[PDB]
């Protein structure tokens, strides 16, 4: 899997 | 000087049962609009976003926003001391070392008061945008739980595919087919066929008791969002990346 | 080719719960008279015999005869996914190493498909002769399960003693001993009376069938295996066989 | 020969739940008068004391006083074999290496006989003078047990603080602290009292909780806490707990 | 090695001869 | 943090 923050803006 | 009374105490207990198994620590942010919480499991494959509107609460007071560093385990432990007919009050002072939970028992009989120690904590947060999801499936929580609990024994991953859940492992495979309407609706602009970890979906579903409905939401190459609505006051959205 | 639909899938679920803590692999004999299973456990000390007659499946078609080698453990995790009110259909291409399992539901809304692989299984069948036992004890299946649980806290072998007007159960261990005496209501039919000892570990697997029937019948004779039977109403039965102790 | 018949046996059953957990060996004193069990737990920090009055049974028979050495674990295991609605009868001979227990279904169709290898022990009994307590609380069994359950998730002892219109239980711990104020709750208090007890022991006592719907807590400055569960027109279980002390 | 068998019983094979 | 009951009651 890929962590959720390879999909979301910080 | 934060203060939030809740005449339906149970809502909060169910809320802590819903989180304690996925995340152990978390920042509770308090503002005038109400209460919010964001946090990833330590795997970092998922998070939960909590929303409890200030209107939700029967009484609500707040003249300074607030980020409370909560140990969710010990919050769960405490909240297990609330009675389901109990009115619950959360109070915290301008300055933060502790949170205070009062459980007024219905009939002026007994009060309990629990001051929880807070932790100074640095939990990462993510910005998630308002987007259009190819599919949005709705259905009863109960059923959607059984489906994960079921396919867990077949494989450790489900392929969701507008609507069909399915899985497979050493022994063979299985799938479950839902369409139409026990109320199960769809909203579709594009076939979509992602692959998620049952381990995670099974955590999300501890939120079932808050809501007879769940809603899935998905679009290719992006995180699934599963949502339970705390009636007349807000929601609990879990997000999970695909494999 | 075999296909078989069951309105009360409730039952299959329970059959498999019965069979599963006792034996892990077995061989399903499928014919047009129905579905038969004979298996010993891995110690060859007990044995289970299953019969689900064709005339009880709300739809039955066996095309040619068919022995399906099955991991009951796997199968058990599948039948656990059946809802209790679910209509269970079985189906098997007339060979291929794969049995199929369908769970339909109430309002035809959810449909579950599971395919389990199957297994060249070289397993060993015994011939149990036709006979009638000295003592036939009929009792409420519940009453029998708790009996075996109770005495099983005291000792690990039970002494069953049959007599005209009553049956007795006895065990003993490093704690003391104990004795349970039931007496004609619980029904007996007897030529010569009997007294054997059996191992509770196995009895206590047998009572796992208990939800299949409200009654259970044990049959005995001197120096021969116990027979423990459950009537699966309208449809067939589960016999367990247990070799006597000593 | 001793012979007690108790038609409503769910009671012997609860008494062993309520004991087996605190102590595992005890000495049942039988006599004209009734049964008497008194044991300290194993640290000597707590004590149980059971009375079952003869006039409490359906049938009672004693010809020679008896101290029976009983393994409580073993007896609860046997008792755990009884129907919630069985008539139960304790029997033993003077010979005595063996106490019988009999469970008869209310149709006289099923009947069990479990006869229990006895034991032999020396057991420090204790002198316990009749005394007044400077404050006493009646309370629902249940509410006391949740209060102790509750509080032991926060801390490991409870300050029980008494007033002429309130009892407060409080605890303290690594995760923070808690208290519960209580205003069928009744306080008869000749003078205020605040004392601190170990929640472990209290959490064993509350097990008697299925024997009665009420519990009383009796206490005074530097004398053990008493927690009493009255067994309907038959006797009681009373537990004693020494107050926590400065280390 | 001695093949494990609970203490005190015979196989059912000693009672029911296996098909062949 | 406790004391024995022999402190309080006489054998």
């Amino acid at each position: 899997m890929q962590t959720l923050e390879s999909f979301f803006k910080p | 000087m934060f203060e939030a009374r809740l005449v339906q105490g149970s809502i909060l207990k169910k809320v802590l049962e819903a989180l304690k198994d996925l995340i152990n620590e978390a920042c509770w942010d308090i503002s005038s609009s109400g209460v919010n919480l964001q946090s990833m499991d330590s795997s970092h494959v998922s998070l939960v976003q909590l929303t409890l509107r200030s209107e939700g609460f029967d009484t609500y007071r707040c003249d300074r926003n607030l980020a409370m560093g909560v140990n969710l385990t010990s919050m769960s432990k405490i909240l297990k001391c609330a009675g389901n007919e109990d009115i619950i009050t959360l109070r915290a002072e301008d300055n933060a070392d502790t949170l205070a939970l009062v459980f007024e028992a219905p009939n002026q009989e007994k009060v309990s008061d629990y001051e929880m120690k807070l932790m100074d904590l640095d939990v990462e947060q993510l910005g998630i945008p308002e987007q259009e999801y190819s599919c949005v499936v709705k259905m009863p929580s109960g059923e959607f739980a059984r489906i994960c609990r079921d396919l867990s024994h077949i494989g450790d991953a489900v392929v969701i595919s507008c609507v069909k859940f399915s899985a497979s492992g050493e022994l063979g495979n299985g799938n479950i087919k839902l369409s139409q309407t026990e109320a199960v609706t769809i909203e579709m602009n594009e076939p979509v066929q992602l692959t998620f970890a049952l381990r995670y979906l099974n955590f999300f579903t501890k939120a079932t008791p808050l809501s007879s409905t769940v809603t899935l939401s998905m679009s290719a190459d992006v995180p699934l969002v599963v949502e339970y609505k705390i009636a007349d006051m807000g929601h609990l959205k879990y997000y999970l990346a695909p494999k």
